[PDB]
């Protein structure tokens, strides 16, 4: 079965790609300090989600 | 309010690898990086406890250098201390500490106070040195830092620089004002 892990994997991806975009949108030149702050704010969500992930 | 004092912002900064991302993992897991590629962006936080207070330290294994340079400078805004890591048979990596901190200083000034602590690593080369300590414990004072000689492979002052650094963010975090 999958059933807990699959939304903490959809969840992963979700949080994956806020900071894979935050990533890449930044590497051009273009950060703000909400985008900083957001950074490593979603960084210390994926890193929680891994957790989650190992927890269910 | 202590709230500020029981969570660390260290971010770990290198000319590349020099190994800064087993030093992690032995603070972490007491384990020797076997295979374990990631650390671009992947990092993980420990739970520590000091004399009953369980801290967190967060910590941030960045890719630096060139391309995900929004994952090294872009990320240095919210890091209050940081853990420059170079090893004695790099003199080029010990020539760019200065531009380290002052890549560091380009987004941070205006706030308390940046705690650096230079973490020599790989002391278990020894024959291989390029660039001699004496120099580089002299940046230390040029500094007015520490300079602490580490080795994942013998596990030596790991737990020291990495409790070190943390307890300096309290100072910071209480700031002077006197
Ligand atoms: N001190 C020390 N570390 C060692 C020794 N042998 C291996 N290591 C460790 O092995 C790890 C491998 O480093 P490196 O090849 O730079 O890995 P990396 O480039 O960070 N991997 P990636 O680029 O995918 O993130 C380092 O963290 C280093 O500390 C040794 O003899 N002494
Ligand atoms: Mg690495």
């Amino acid at each position: 079965g999958s059933e807990t892990q699959a939304g903490i994997k959809e969840e992963i991806r979700r949080q994956e790609f806020l900071l894979n975009s935050l990533h890449r949108d930044l590497q051009g030149g273009i950060k703000d300090l909400s985008k900083e702050e957001r950074l490593w704010e979603v960084q210390r969500i994926l890193t929680a989600l891994k957790r989650k992930l190992r927890e269910a | 309010g202590q709230s500020s004092l029981a969570l660390h912002k260290v971010i770990m900064v290198g000319s590349g690898g020099v190994g800064k991302s087993a030093l992690t993992l032995q603070f972490m897991y007491d384990e020797f990086v076997e295979d374990y590629e990631p650390t671009k962006a992947d990092s993980y936080r420990k739970k520590v406890v000091l004399d009953g207070e369980e801290v967190q330290i967060d910590i941030l294994d960045t890719a630096g250098l060139e391309d995900y340079a929004a994952i090294r400078d872009n990320y240095f805004r919210s890091g209050e201390g940081f853990l420059l890591v170079f090893s004695i048979t790099e003199h080029e990596s010990f020539t760019a500490t200065a531009e380290f901190r002052e890549q560091i200083l380009r987004v941070k000034a205006e706030e308390d106070k940046i705690p650096l602590l230079v973490v020599g690593n790989k002391s278990d080369l020894e024959e291989r040195r390029q660039v001699p300590v004496e120099e580089a414990r002299s940046k230390a004072e040029e500094w007015g830092v520490q300079y602490v000689e580490t080795s994942a492979k013998t596990r030596a002052n790991v737990d020291k620089v990495f409790f070190d650094l943390m307890r300096e963010i309290r100072t910071k975090k209480m700031s002077e004002n006197k």
